[PDB]
């Protein structure tokens, strides 16, 4: 309750201050689902990728 | 005795601190407490961050299908 | 005048987030 | 109250007709998520229409470079491949959520009175959608459209008096070739808008007289305005929709069509298995299924001739299937009938296949024929449970 | 043929379903008439004595309440509840069989339905 | 009482004003015909504003 | 009166919108033809939208088979050259309508209040026109054609910071080729409906504050209906502009053309005279006198923001130009004035034609700035010509 | 400022008005319209009815003869009094209210309705 209610006061007075915030909250959470979801796939398929061949420059 | 005053008009005359709410699928708060206003916000605030994204993704999906292409960059030497 | 100064500045500011974050020109700001 | 000065910019002249129209419109505070489909089909239109523009920027529509475009769009162009899966998997997304429009019509006997010009705008705009989706999927020149745009255009020589005439004239020639496409093209990118004034003239007509709401009684005691309380309810749907629809884009892009479109258009070879897709499928049944052709356009006629028949029945003054049993019933009788019908429509054209769907045929029209009678002996009713 | 619950055991069920269904929503049968739909229930209710009429809005008001709820009437107004109580029937025939007198001899009808 | 009174400037006012009224939880009570007047989410949604 | 049972099908709720705004809406009883002019044009967007439908069903976007299928449509296709005379001539027609639309606008001050919307609307319905015209004119694939989509579109470089990449983003692969033939040819099937949308939104705001009269006085007092009698006078424009078009069709068809657009597009050569068609000329001359070609874009700019601007002036209370002598003596000029700039277009850059565009582009500014002045001054009239 | 009386332009000018307005049997002050300024309108509330009623009367007459399409005979040509003005004095006192109104912190009476 108190944490909502300070950043409220932080961040909610102004309607320009809350259109920015929810613009840099969505970039910032876009970069970080982009980060996550990257990582789960490198997990997931190792192995696989293109820069993993053991062949990749051999072909001249 | 004779009247039998009808409901409406019992509550209208007869106003009371003691009022009922139906409390079927939302139930109340006890009297005395602050109202959550900001969590509300909040959760309303990461709705519209995913809003924004998705917004931003289908302009910027149109426009640059609207641009240029591999052909032509690979045409280009 | 002087709250619709700072209003205008802010909304000014808000846009220009706005357009950087829509556009992502992150390269070309060498400044 | 003198408007001497402004008070509100709503209800100043430039945003008076969306403020009302759109915000303060009233509708009854009872309306469940069986609205939002109505509210969601227009949203699937647009997405049509958008995604179809910055593809029409990118396709050919000649005979010998249309699937070569198409594959371009696949391949080079930028996100070309999302805005192709956007507008097939969109106009499977625009029939579904029209059948579940039209499904609650059904239910709640919205089509009632008085509410028979928008259901007969309803069936018109239904008519606009197939033309539009089938003269569409003529468009990529692959096996499946080309030789379903032959089979259909070809049953239109049914009729007696003209026949080969009408045939020749909408070919342009002898067979489905060059010109034939290009016609398709254009008449393709013409008739969506066409399709939005018929939607708009839709929505002028029920609100001139509202919507309606499950008990189906009377609703101008209790209600509220359209914004905020049903825009709410509305997002909950479109966000739901997205998810199906991003669903249907991203991991089962090809699992709605059929693999044979992948196929260069060959005139000279027919595939194994000629089928309309999925959303053609009951009307296609049911043509197949009443032999002697002829007699099978005048039954998809007379599919459309019992849509818009509807409106106009019996006294049947209770309307919401909440309070009638055996229209409930029926109903639901009915809707599992489509199912098998448009399951029939996939199959081939043997045995048993044949006499199932020359029996489903008749219960579909059957439905038709019965309603009448349950209301007039319906008609009837108090008199007999009356508890004087 | 006139079939009723009392000589008929498919109509039984059927008056009972009715009945368990509007005790749920605590209206009576004649209230689902909408005036909009026939024009001759607008007139029926414009005869009816103003006590009745709001009797019958104040039904239709719960009833859509309780449908937004998402809930039934509690069970002691639902054992309370009248189904099948008419208010309207006989009216609603006056009017149906002055309306057919004056279109049998002469007559133009005395209100009609706009066009939608 | 005048000294208190005066010492009320337009800063003062705004001060006050946004501890009192500023999305704050309005309590309606109306009879009669007020079947055109706004529900409650109507006025809570009024108590501030989207331009500042 | 109350609607108890329906008297008149044109007060019924089907047909009571059309009829207000169709039949019953008071008119100005002292109309001359140019309200005509104003529905005349409406006419020929319809006619253009018709026609160029119908020329769709045979053309072929791609950059090797445009000029070829435009010649399929001239020689092969049945009375297929009535139709693209038709959709040319009609583009010009349409535009000769709608300048005799904007310049009776001007002389009877019919921007001034409270019409600056419906000009303001019209302003907007006139880049829409230019716009639509201009990516059509690209479609034939000729050499006039070609070379002017590349200059027009290559002066979007003017742009300070990001000129190159608007060039480049429009352009789609660093020239005008197969790319941008798509492109404008779905750009250009698009804009028209966009266009009558514009148009239906002109309609309705001046429907809400009625329309202007030659006298500019208030009008409240001598009103008739539009039908039947503004539709007859409205028809004997219809009948005139047929016989001009007729004339225009068949017998001089290419006299508002080049003939540099009858060779396939050459993008190696240059033709020796690059200009746009004759009602793109007055806009293209004032461009061209401004040197520095990004100042050439910012008073194209200027342009708009003047036309924009006209409305919204501060005194203006005598209206019509009947009553002021001035402002009609300064109208004579300003319309000299344009017809001089459009013929200085279509001459090359040698002297003095230079000199006589930097001049007429001055005076077109001049009279746009130069209203106001008349307006203050005409206010302060009435307290000195008093006669006592 | 030297309109009247010393300038011969400004002469000329009075005399084609005086011409038109003449033989339209219209007035200066009946080219002002209502709906244009709002002031005028508030004006022409304040005046009294009867001259109102000329004014709507003359502008009926004008407007009917400009759809004949033929101008007042030549009798009531010469009775006529183009500029025996009526709305100045009302339109200026309207626009002197406005003007303190503005000057020191107050609503208007009246506002142009967005269209
Ligand atoms: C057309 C494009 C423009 C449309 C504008 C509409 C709103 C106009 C307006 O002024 O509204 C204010 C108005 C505010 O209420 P008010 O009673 O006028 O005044 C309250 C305050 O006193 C005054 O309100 P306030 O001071 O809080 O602000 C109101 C407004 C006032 O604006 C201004 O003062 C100037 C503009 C902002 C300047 C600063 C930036 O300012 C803003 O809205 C701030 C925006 C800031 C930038 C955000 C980015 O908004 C509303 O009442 C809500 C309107 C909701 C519209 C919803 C539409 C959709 C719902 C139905 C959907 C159906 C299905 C659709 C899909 C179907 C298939 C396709
Ligand atoms: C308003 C209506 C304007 C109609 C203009 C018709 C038109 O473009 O005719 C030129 C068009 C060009 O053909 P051409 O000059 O034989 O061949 C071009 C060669 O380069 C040979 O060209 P040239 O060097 O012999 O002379 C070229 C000259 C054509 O020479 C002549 O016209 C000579 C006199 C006849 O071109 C022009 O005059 C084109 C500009 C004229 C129209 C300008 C309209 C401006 C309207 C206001 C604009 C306002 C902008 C802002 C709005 C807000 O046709 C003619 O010159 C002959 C037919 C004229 C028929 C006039 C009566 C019916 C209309
Ligand atoms: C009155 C309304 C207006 C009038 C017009 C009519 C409107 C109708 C509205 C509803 C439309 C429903 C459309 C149904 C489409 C069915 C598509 C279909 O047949 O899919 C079959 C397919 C099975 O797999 P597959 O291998 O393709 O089949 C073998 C084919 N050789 O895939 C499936 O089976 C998947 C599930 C399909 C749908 C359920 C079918 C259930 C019944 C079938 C078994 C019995
Ligand atoms: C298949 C058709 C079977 C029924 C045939 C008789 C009929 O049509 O009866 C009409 C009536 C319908 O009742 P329903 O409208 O569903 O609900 C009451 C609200 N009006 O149904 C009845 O009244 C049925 C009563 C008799 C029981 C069935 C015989
Ligand atoms: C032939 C059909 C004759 C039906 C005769 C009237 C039956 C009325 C009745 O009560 O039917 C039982 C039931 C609906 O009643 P109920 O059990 O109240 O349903 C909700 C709670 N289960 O179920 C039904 O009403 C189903 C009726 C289906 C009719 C199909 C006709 C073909
Ligand atoms: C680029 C364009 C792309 C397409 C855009 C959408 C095209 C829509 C086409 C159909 C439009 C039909 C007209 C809709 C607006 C309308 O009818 O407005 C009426 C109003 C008249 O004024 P008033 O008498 O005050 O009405 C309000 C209270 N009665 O009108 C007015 O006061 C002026 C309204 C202007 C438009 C507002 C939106
Ligand atoms: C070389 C560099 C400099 C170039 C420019 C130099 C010259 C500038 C102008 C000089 C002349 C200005 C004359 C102004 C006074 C006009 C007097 C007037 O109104 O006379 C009345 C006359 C009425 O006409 P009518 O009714 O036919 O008369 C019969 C009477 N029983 O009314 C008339 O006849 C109407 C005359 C209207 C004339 C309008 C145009 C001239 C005045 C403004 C010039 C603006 C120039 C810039 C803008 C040009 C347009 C874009
Ligand atoms: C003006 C709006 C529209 C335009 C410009 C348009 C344009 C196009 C184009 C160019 C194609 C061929 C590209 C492709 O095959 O992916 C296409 C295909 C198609 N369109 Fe549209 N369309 C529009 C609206 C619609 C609507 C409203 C529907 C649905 C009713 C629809 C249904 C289809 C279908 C089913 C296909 C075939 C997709 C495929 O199988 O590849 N289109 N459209
Ligand atoms: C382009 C496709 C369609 C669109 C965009 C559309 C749009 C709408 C909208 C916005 C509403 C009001 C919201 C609602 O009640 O759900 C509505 C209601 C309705 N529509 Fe449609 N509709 C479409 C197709 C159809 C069809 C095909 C029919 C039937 C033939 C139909 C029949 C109805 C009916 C009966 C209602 C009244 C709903 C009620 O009971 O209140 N619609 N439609
Ligand atoms: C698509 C082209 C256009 C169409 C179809 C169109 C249509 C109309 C119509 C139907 C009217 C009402 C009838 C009339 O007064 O003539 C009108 C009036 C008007 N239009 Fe347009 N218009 C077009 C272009 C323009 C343009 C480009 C402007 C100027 C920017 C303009 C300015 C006006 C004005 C000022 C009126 C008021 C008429 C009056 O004062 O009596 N229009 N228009
Ligand atoms: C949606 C409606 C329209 C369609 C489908 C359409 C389609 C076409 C097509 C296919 C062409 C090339 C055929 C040819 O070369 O003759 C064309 C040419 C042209 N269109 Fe349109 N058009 C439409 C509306 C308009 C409008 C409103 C204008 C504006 C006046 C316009 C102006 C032109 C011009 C100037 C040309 C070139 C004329 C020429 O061939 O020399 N079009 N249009």
């Amino acid at each position: 309750g108190g944490i909502f209610e300070s950043l409220y006061k932080v961040v909610m007075r102004r309607n320009s201050v809350y259109v920015t915030f929810v613009i840099a909250g969505a970039f910032l959470g876009e970069r970080a689902v982009d980060y996550g979801i990257h990582k789960l796939w490198e997990a997931n398929n190792v192995g696989k990728r293109y820069e993993d061949i053991p062949v990749l420059g051999q072909k001249l | 005795l004779i009247p039998e005053i009808p409901a409406t008009v019992a509550a209208v005359k007869n106003p009371s601190s003691k009022i009922i709410y139906d409390e079927h699928n939302h139930e109340r708060f006890p009297p005395g407490d602050p109202s959550k206003r900001a969590f509300a916000y909040f959760v309303l605030t990461g709705g519209r961050f995913v809003y924004a994204s998705l917004i931003r993704l289908l302009v910027l999906k149109f426009v640059l299908s609207m641009s240029a292409s591999k052909d032509v960059l690979a045409l280009a030497s | 005048q002087p709250a619709d100064v700072k209003a205008a500045a802010m909304w000014g500011v808000a846009a220009a987030t706005g357009g950087l974050y829509l556009v992502q020109v992150s390269i070309l700001v060498l400044p | 109250t003198i408007r001497n000065q402004r008070f509100s910019l709503l209800k100043e002249p430039i945003s008076s007709t969306l403020n009302q129209h759109l915000i303060d419109y009233p509708t009854p505070s009872n309306l469940s998520y069986w609205w939002g489909f109505g509210s969601l089909a227009g949203i699937c239109l647009v997405i049509q229409i958008v995604t179809g523009v910055f593809l029409a920027m990118h396709y050919t529509p000649h005979v010998d470079l249309a699937f070569n475009s198409v594959e371009h769009v696949m391949r080079d162009v930028e996100g070309g491949w999302l805005l192709r899966y956007m507008h097939a998997n969109g106009a499977s997304m625009f029939f579904i959520v029209v059948y579940l429009h039209i499904f609650r019509g059904l239910y709640y006997a919205s089509y009632s009175s008085p509410r028979e010009f928008v259901w007969c705008l309803g069936v018109v705009i239904f008519l606009l959608m197939i033309v539009t989706a089938f003269t569409g999927y003529v468009l990529p020149w692959g096996q499946m459209s080309f030789w379903g745009a032959t089979v259909i255009t070809s049953l239109a020589s049914a009729i007696p008096v003209v026949g080969d005439t009408i045939v020749t004239w909408l070919w342009g020639g002898f067979s489905v070739d060059n010109a034939t496409l290009n016609r398709f093209f254009s008449l393709h990118y013409l008739l969506p808008f066409l399709l939005v004034g018929a939607s708009l003239l839709h929505l002028a007509a029920l609100h001139q007289y509202g919507s309606n709401n499950p008990l189906g009684v009377h609703s101008e005691m209790d209600q509220i305005s359209f914004y905020p309380y049903f825009y709410v309810k509305d997002l909950v749907g479109w966000v739901a929709f997205a998810i199906f629809f991003s669903i249907w884009i991203f991991y089962a892009p090809n699992v709605l069509g059929h693999p044979d479109n992948y196929i260069p258009a060959n005139p000279m070879s027919t595939p194994p298995h000629i089928v309309p897709e999925w959303y053609f499928l009951p009307i296609y049944a049911i043509l197949r299924s009443i032999p002697d052709k002829s007699g099978g356009v005048a039954a998809i006629a007379l599919v459309f001739i019992c849509l818009l028949a509807l409106p106009f029945f019996k006294s049947m003054y209770v309307r919401s299937s909440s309070f009638r049993p055996i229209y409930q019933g029926i109903f639901w009788l009915l809707l599992a009938d489509c199912l098998l019908l448009g399951w029939i429509g996939c199959q081939p054209v043997e045995a048993p296949f044949v006499t199932i769907g020359q029996i489903s045929s008749f219960v579909f029209f059957l439905f038709f024929a019965i309603t009448p009678i349950l209301g007039r002996v319906g008609r009837g009713i108090p008199n007999s449970y009356t508890t004087d | 043929s006139f079939l009723d619950p009392k000589k008929n055991w498919l109509a039984a069920q059927h008056m009972k379903s009715l009945v368990k269904r509007l005790s749920k929503y605590g209206l009576r049968y004649d209230d689902l008439y909408d005036p909009y739909y026939d024009l001759d229930v607008k007139e029926a209710l414009n005869r009816l004595p103003k006590e009745v009429v709001d009797a019958r809005h104040a039904r239709l008001k719960r009833a859509i309440d309780l449908s937004m709820k998402h809930e039934y009437l509690p069970e002691d107004l639902q054992a309370m509840q009248t189904p099948f109580r008419g208010y309207l029937q006989d009216m609603l025939a006056l009017v149906k069989r002055e309306r057919a007198e004056r279109e049998a001899l002469g007559g133009l009808p005395l209100y009609q339905r706009s066009i939608p | 009482l005048f000294a208190r009174i005066d010492a009320v400037d337009a800063s003062t006012i705004k001060r006050v004003a946004n501890r009192f009224i500023y999305d704050k939880d309005v309590a309606i009570a109306a009879m009669g015909p007020i079947q055109r007047l706004p529900d409650y989410n109507w006025f809570r949604r009024r108590t501030y504003w989207n331009r500042y």
